[PDB]
C-alpha cells in the first residue's frame, strides 16, 4: 500500500 | 486519448475513471475543480472516500489503499486516483 | 523563501513540518526522493496515512479528516503535507 509515481518530465 | 500507465483496480473501476476524467477535462477550464469534480463523483459513484491527484508537473511518495491504485494521462495532464 | 499558503495544524505540527521538508529538499535534488524521505519520516514519527506531495503544477482536493494539512512555497517549489 506504499507506491511510488511521477512521469513524464516537461 | 486512453492512455493507461499503472490500474491496480479491475476494467470497471479503470473505464469509469478514464470516463469521469474525460467528462471533467471538457467541462472544467480550473485543475482544482477537476480533482473537486473527481473526488465528488467517485465518492457519490462507488464509495464514501475517494482520493485524486492532477496535474503536470508533480509526483511522490503516496500510501493508498491496497489493490487500489490508477495513474494515467489525459493529453499532458497526469491524473492519479485512489481509495483510502 | 518560506511561505506558507493554507494550512490547518499545530504550530508544532507545522514548524515540525517546515525543518523537516526544509533538510529533505535540500538534500535531496528530486522532487520524487524529497517526497519519498518526508513521507516515511513522518510515516515513522506521526500516523501512517500522511501524504507528502511535491510539485510546481500540483493540486489535489481530497476527503480528508482534518487538523492534519499544510499547503506551502519555499524558493521556486510547492510542497503539501497532509494526512486523510
Amino acid at each position: 500500500r506504499h507506491i511510488d509515481i511521477q512521469t513524464d518530465v516537461y | 486519448k486512453a492512455v493507461i500507465k499503472n490500474a491496480d483496480m479491475s476494467e470497471e473501476m479503470q473505464a469509469d475513471a478514464v470516463d469521469c476524467a474525460t467528462q471533467a477535462l471538457e467541462k472544467y477550464n480550473i485543475e482544482k475543480d477537476i480533482a473537486a469534480y473527481i473526488k465528488k463523483e467517485f465518492d457519490r459513484k462507488h464509495n464514501p472516500t475517494w482520493h485524486c491527484i492532477v496535474g503536470r508537473n508533480f509526483g511522490s511518495y503516496v500510501t493508498h489503499e491496497t489493490k487500489h491504485f490508477i495513474y494515467f494521462y489525459l493529453g499532458q495532464v497526469a491524473i492519479l486516483l485512489f481509495k483510502s
